[PDB]
């Protein structure tokens, strides 16, 4: 009752680098729950994309470096509740997940929240007044300068002034699931 | 049946029969809470801690039954009265079976116990329908109505955690403090307090 819960996830790499999601985030990622997902690309094909339909109805997508869908938007604007989310792939910023870059990116955009990908890293804090996600690979795939990646994702709970963000990893045997929380100033 | 001469099971009694009495009581209630709080703080694994804290609160137990603070420190020979409060005679920490863990964990069953009789029948549900870990969080989530049964406020309550669902639901593993054969028990008082 007045909360909307986000998915955000990305990098998935399928099907050149992962086959699949995880058996375990498969099982748990149901429908009828989810009111929008925010993807920050390299799913890759529509395969992905047509599975993401199945999970919410509005799903919004930005361009990873690899997508094979010229269409999406290099990046996105999307106001939920009280917050301004930004969001785009990533690999657009030198180095890769630079803290001046993102930080110069929320002020281009105007956004409360800045949702990014591309380091297959996962990200949840407060900088300046402003939020930062990342929700890593979802797929654990392999990076540019790395293989032995967490499987990861974050769910969004949205309501008043409020954000509560859930990361979902895969570590071991289960997923273990961290809380964050972050209120507008 | 046995042959103990300390305080230890005298305590776990009194708390028993001192709740009986604080259902109509309201001000004997808040008193037992305040009592309880104490003792939930206060760390079983150090004994001089948890005697001192039950030896502070002697205005109360005398109140209820002079016995159980009484000292008969006859001549100059045994034990001192300081020294009595301070030891195993008094309250030992390895009791075969109401050892300082065993009254702590006690007196968490107890505190929830203790405001359960008056909350509400949403609340009551709740503990029903809950299992024995969103049960430990649901308490938590009520402070401090159940009690303040959370981090630094209860000695060894755990952090909350998340079911890897969606949306996650909050647990608490706390079972050193509140077992799940307490959250059975929290339970069955539940429903007797609906049969009324």
């Amino acid at each position: 009752a007045g909360h909307r819960l986000v998915l955000v996830l990305g990098d998935l790499h399928i099907p050149h680098r992962c086959n699949s999601l995880p058996a375990k985030f498969k099982k748990l990622l149901v429908p009828g729950k989810i009111q929008h997902i925010l993807c920050t690309g390299n799913l890759c094909t529509k395969e992905s994309y047509d599975y993401l339909k199945t999970l919410a109805g509005d799903v919004h997508i930005v361009r990873g470096d690899f997508d094979e869908n010229l269409n999406y938007p290099e990046q996105k604007v999307v106001t939920v509740g009280q917050f301004k989310i930004g969001l785009i792939h990533g690999h657009q910023v030198i180095p890769w997940g630079d803290m001046a870059s993102l930080a110069l990116l929320q002020r281009q955009f105007d956004v409360d929240i800045l949702i990014s990908g591309h380091t297959h890293k996962f990200e949840a804090f407060e900088h300046e007044n402003k939020f930062y996600i990342n929700p890593g690979s979802a797929t654990g795939a392999y990076n540019a300068l790395e293989t032995n990646i967490i499987p990861s994702f974050v769910l969004m709970d949205i309501q008043a002034s409020t954000v509560v963000t859930y990361v979902y990893q895969l570590i071991g045997d289960d997923v273990k699931v961290e809380r964050i929380e972050y209120k507008k100033p | 049946e046995y042959i103990r001469m300390a305080k230890n099971k005298e305590f776990f009694d009194a708390l028993e029969e001192i709740a009986e009495s604080a259902k109509n009581d309201e001000t004997l209630r808040n008193e037992l809470a305040k009592v309880l709080d104490d003792i939930l703080k206060t760390d079983p694994s150090d004994p001089e801690a948890f005697r001192k804290i039950v030896a502070e609160h002697q205005e109360f137990w005398d109140e209820h039954d002079p016995s159980l603070m009484e000292f008969n420190e006859g001549r100059f020979f045994g034990k001192s009265r300081k020294q009595y409060l301070k030891s195993d005679d008094f309250l030992n920490s390895t009791d075969p079976t109401y050892n300082f863990q065993k009254l702590h964990q006690f007196a968490a069953e107890q505190r929830v116990k203790l405001g359960l009789e008056k909350s509400d029948t949403d609340t009551l549900v709740a503990i029903l329908k809950n299992n024995p870990e969103e049960c430990r969080a649901y308490i938590e989530s009520k402070k401090p109505g159940l009690g303040n049964f959370s981090e630094g406020n209860v000695h060894g309550w755990l952090k909350e955690e998340y079911t890897p669902t969606i949306p996650p639901k909050a647990i608490n593993k706390s079972t050193g403090v509140l077992s799940d054969e307490a959250i059975k028990r929290i339970k069955e008082q539940a429903r007797d307090l609906l049969l009324l």
